[PDB]
RNA sequence: UACUAAGUGGAAAAGGAUGUGAAAGUGCUAAAACAGCAAGGAUGUUGGCUUAGAAGCAGCCAUCGUUUAAAGAGUGCGUAA
């Protein structure tokens, strides 16, 4: 198998989802439906065995350490935290805070900020 | 240590005769006899239903023995009870294996016939004409068996050409 | 393996070992096997 | 699941239900050779109502008493 | 020492004799990824799962008003199952993650102390 | 040579290409002994002649091989009974496709690519060229 | 009596030696740790820059969040990512 960091909209570069054991369109066609609310910053995508692969897809939410870049209107920052140039604003704080509450480990909203703020020193922004 | 571990003992199915120079199990494939140093000062308590081998004397020697003796009992009652069997793939487009008898042939490059020697108390097979199945009730003679097999031609460092043990990782260099 | 006067482990695997009275190191790491330690 | 059953020939009509399986199921000539020269043939299996009645009017329009089970 | 061993054992012992449900079950290893998913089904109950200790865990159900002197001392991986705050959510974490795994051998602990039936609980739990 | 087999070619001629090359042709000798052919349209035929050859030494279809040989034949008239269906017919009553309609057959497979035949030979110990213009010219 | 299995005695150097027995300080386990394994060993994360997706791991780093028995942008391997 294999995870990817895919896009919103396409999918076609990649010899992962291409073929393991799928046709490439015929699920392109769920990959515009159901990633179409699921766009932005490159969302992660998980492959997995039905048979050996036609449904059972889901998407992992988005690495927001670029999406938090995008946040603080970024693309390339540091490599280690640096001086502030970007803050992720209350919405997007919240909702990047509830949206990877299920993606983590985690229980609370506060291990989420945590969280955000934890990959947040990676390009130089403090999440509030 | 296994010193600590206790060995379940089958004293009906494999007699077990704690003899110092030859540790003697007998089972239902024989009685293959481990050919220890004659008289070890080694005590091999043997319960029932149960075993624990100790060091009564106190030296590095001793202290390696129970340990080795511990394990190779180990092996030894399993070995005459079902068996040992090691499988070798010779995974090339030029080179073949068969058996004729007790005899294992090798087909190589070579124009030359090869031949196999044994450490004999084992059955070497090869149905398919690629894997060699060695089936015995000595750990030590299927060793020995799988190493010369091997050293007639291991596979190439640069491809999978060869007698693997199916598992052997081979080293990996470049000359193309 | 090679001649040498001075076995050192310079691979994890380098266990110093004693084969025909003869002081080698035995390691996965080939390149680093010697002698006469 | 209902497979398709093509297990008789009106007037021994498997003349066209050779090439007929031929061209719908992609097999070679070994696979509706065997097949469809004898009665009791699965020439499919584990197909959905909507294909199986489509076989179900094509095997009959090149000729076979066909049944569905 | 032993001794650190010893108070350790009377802390996990009162923490099994406080609760109430305490169904704690071996099942051939918890994974992370459980822990994970069991710990999210317990968003905001502070209650922990975990593997410990089998002598620790022994006299807890043992002084938890039970017996584990080797009911929860043997077979690897103890998963300790236990619950906080609403009887309700505790039964209800016990039934989810009986059924979180493919095939859960009961192993020792009870909902309320004292286990009269192993099928029953599953049935109480949801 | 050393690591020559017939399952090879004809499982070759498939992983490279995929045209289904029916075997017409049995190798008698497929490593390094190649000396012999087992024929379909014709007889079972061996080469004592080394290098070069001038003869193709045909022999009949025996007890040992009659079934080694009407395996292969069933195999090429299943084939060939879809094609001019009277044949397929003739394969419920159980008649045999006959010699000629298999040759002609063939000949339309190859002319208009459906199935051809994948003989077999040597160029070192130079056997089995005299089928192989055979077949050419059929 | 403590030691040796080199005949060290009865040759030996810089250097190197997970050298033998014994012994001085440093820990748990004795309930059963530790070792191998039954096995869980995870999670954002392909974080970005370059490198194509080298982005757990061509290479660098903030490596911090979390579930916890455990965890590392992983001991690493495998890697096009």
């Amino acid at each position: 198998i294999a995870k990817i960091n895919l896009l919103g909209g396409q999918a076609k570069p990649g010899p992962a989802l291409a073929s393991v054991g799928i046709n490439m369109g015929e699920f392109t066609k769920q990959f515009n439906e159901k990633t179409k609310d699921k766009q932005g910053e490159m969302i992660p995508c998980v492959i997995t065995a039905y048979n050996d692969k036609s449904f059972d897809f889901i998407l992992k939410t988005t690495p927001v350490s670029i999406l938090l870049k995008q946040a603080a209107k970024l693309e390339k920052g540091a490599k280690n935290a640096k001086t502030i140039v970007g803050k992720i604003t209350m919405a997007k704080a919240k909702e990047i805070a509830q949206y990877k509450l299920v993606d983590l480990n985690a229980n609370t909203v506060e291990a989420a900020l945590k969280m955000v703020l934890g990959t947040a020193k990676q390009m130089g922004i403090e999440v509030i | 240590k296994i010193g600590n571990r206790t060995i379940t003992l089958d004293p009906a199915k494999v007699n077990l005769n704690f003899q110092k120079d030859h540790i003697a199990v007998k089972g239902p494939l024989g009685q293959i006899e481990l050919k220890l140093p004659p008289n070890l000062p080694l005590k091999f308590e043997l319960k029932d239903n149960n075993l624990q081998i100790t060091r009564n004397n106190e030296l590095k020697q001793s202290k390696i023995f129970h340990g080795t003796y511990n394990a190779l009992i180990t092996n030894a009652i399993i070995g005459v009870t079902q068996g040992f069997e090691k499988k070798l793939r010779l995974v090339g487009v030029g080179y073949r294996a068969n058996v004729e008898g007790e005899t294992l042939n090798l087909q190589l490059g070579y124009s030359h016939p090869i031949k196999e020697k044994i450490p004999k108390g084992l059955t070497v097979k090869v149905e398919k004409n690629t894997e060699i199945t060695i089936s015995g009730i000595s750990k030590e003679l299927v060793g020995q068996f799988a190493t010369e097999v091997r050293k007639w031609r291991k596979p190439e460092p640069y491809k999978g050409k060869g007698v693997l043990y199916f598992d052997e990782v081979i080293v990996r260099k470049a000359g193309k | 393996m090679k001649v040498r006067a001075s076995v050192k482990p310079i691979c994890k695997d380098c266990k110093i070992i004693k084969r025909h009275q003869i002081v080698r190191v035995i390691c996965k790491t080939q390149k680093h096997k010697q002698r006469q330690g | 699941e209902v497979t398709v059953k093509v297990t008789g020939y009106t007037d021994n009509a498997k003349l066209a239900v050779l090439k007929l399986y031929r061209e719908i199921a992609g097999v070679g000539l070994m696979e509706a050779k065997t097949a469809v020269e004898k009665l009791p043939c699965v020439v499919k299996q584990d197909i959905k109502p909507e294909e199986a009645e489509e076989l179900k009017k094509r095997f009959v329009e090149v000729g076979a008493t066909v049944e569905i089970k | 020492a032993k001794k650190d061993k010893a108070q350790q054992v009377a802390d996990v012992s009162h923490l099994l004799s406080t609760s109430a449900g305490f169904v704690i079950f071996d099942y051939t290893s918890m994974s992370a990824i459980e822990a994970t998913s069991i710990r999210k089904k317990l968003f905001k109950n502070g209650s922990k799962i975990k593997v410990i200790k089998n002598n620790i865990l022994r006299r807890a159900l043992k002084a938890g008003k039970f017996e584990g002197i080797d009911e929860t001392a043997i077979k690897g991986k103890l998963a300790v199952a236990v619950g906080v705050n609403e009887i309700v959510e505790t039964l209800k974490a016990v039934d989810g993650v009986v059924k979180a795994k493919e095939a859960m051998n009961f192993v020792c602990g009870y909902f309320d102390n004292r286990a009269f039936n192993s099928a029953d609980l599953e049935k109480i739990a949801k | 040579k050393t690591g020559a087999n017939f399952e090879r070619s004809v499982q070759s001629i498939q992983q490279r290409l995929g045209v289904k090359a029916v075997p017409i042709q049995l190798p008698i000798g497929a490593e390094n002994d190649f000396n012999g052919i087992i024929d379909l349209i014709e007889e079972k035929v061996y080469f004592f002649d080394g290098g070069k050859e001038e003869k193709a030494e045909e022999k009949p279809i025996p007890d040992q091989f009659k079934d080694q040989v009407k395996q292969m034949r069933a195999h090429l008239v299943e084939e060939v009974a879809n094609f001019d269906d009277q044949l397929m017919a003739d394969y419920l009553e159980g008649k045999e496709i006959s010699i000629a309609d298999i040759k002609r057959c063939i000949r339309k497979g190859v002319i208009g690519c459906q199935f051809f035949p994948v003989l077999c030979g040597s160029a070192f110990k130079n056997k089995g060229i005299k089928l192989l213009l055979d077949a050419v010219v059929d």
